């Protein structure tokens, strides 16, 4: 229920904080992650193959098939970090659109005062129609602040669903 | 076999790497700062926040694999 709170409140907390740079910086980070742990992947595969062969031996094969399972893992770790920077991405499109679809604070206020005003000279009734105008706007502000957070909301819950905990790598015996 | 004591040593190594890159970047994915003042903003942070240093104790234990693996090539040759 961002429902609950009023149009000041929504609109004010999300033109608040320092905008997205920081989302952006800890992308770029995951990718350079994944980037150096796709190296790391194949300067393993790298050790056990490539710089093997020159020495045999029943243990050698062992150790060698021993680590199976890590080789396989290290390639599901590798899928899983190239979809960090993806989601990060979801996340910050979805604030954007929060951003840049609330009501700006202005717009609440100026309503405000206006409604104030009509109020102040309607002794005589004559602008009963432009206060309820006025109230239909605000409440209309209300319900508006309220999606747009919904909205956000969604968005962003559905991008972190898509981030998987990291699973434990298992021994090489 | 000088091979396995070779290997022993790539394997360390690869370890310095991944240790080293994740060391490199985690004062940004440990830093993730909520965009703004709302509620979403902010669970988005802190998720992604939890979510880098969850990572970082997965690459430890991978270091720790890699280490006895190597050790696995000295001692067991
Ligand atoms: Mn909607």
């Amino acid at each position: 229920a961002f429902e609950a709170y009023p149009p000041e409140v929504n609109s004010a907390n999300i033109y608040a904080g320092p905008g997205p740079d920081s989302m952006l910086a800890a992308a770029r980070a995951w990718r350079s992650l994944d980037v150096e742990m796709t190296a790391v992947q194949r300067s393993f595969n790298r050790t056990l193959l490539s710089l093997m062969d020159a020495w045999a031996g029943p243990v050698v094969m062992q150790l060698m098939e021993a680590a199976k399972p890590f080789v396989r893992w290290l390639t599901d770790l590798c899928v899983q970090l190239s979809e960090v920077e993806r989601q990060i991405h979801e996340i910050v499109r979805a604030y954007e659109w929060a951003h840049h679809d609330m009501v700006p604070l202005a717009q609440i206020y100026n309503n405000r005062a206006e409604r104030q005003i009509l109020i102040d000279n309607n002794a005589l009734g004559q602008f009963t129609a432009q206060i309820a105008d006025l109230d239909q706007e605000y409440d209309d502000f209300w319900d508006e602040d309220g999606e747009v957070m919904r909205d956000y909301r969604l968005r962003v819950s559905d991008a972190l669903s898509k981030l998987t905990p990291w699973k434990a790598p298992p021994p090489i015996a | 076999p000088e091979a396995l004591t070779v290997a022993a040593t790539e394997v360390r190594r690869i370890r310095d790497r991944a240790i080293q890159s994740d060391a490199q970047v985690a004062p940004m994915t440990t830093a993730v700062r909520p965009p703004a003042a709302d509620l979403v903003s902010e669970k988005a942070a802190t998720f992604l926040v939890e979510y880098a240093r969850k990572y970082r104790q997965t690459i430890a234990a991978a270091a720790v694999v890699l280490e006895e693996f190597a050790h696995a090539l000295t001692t067991g040759a």
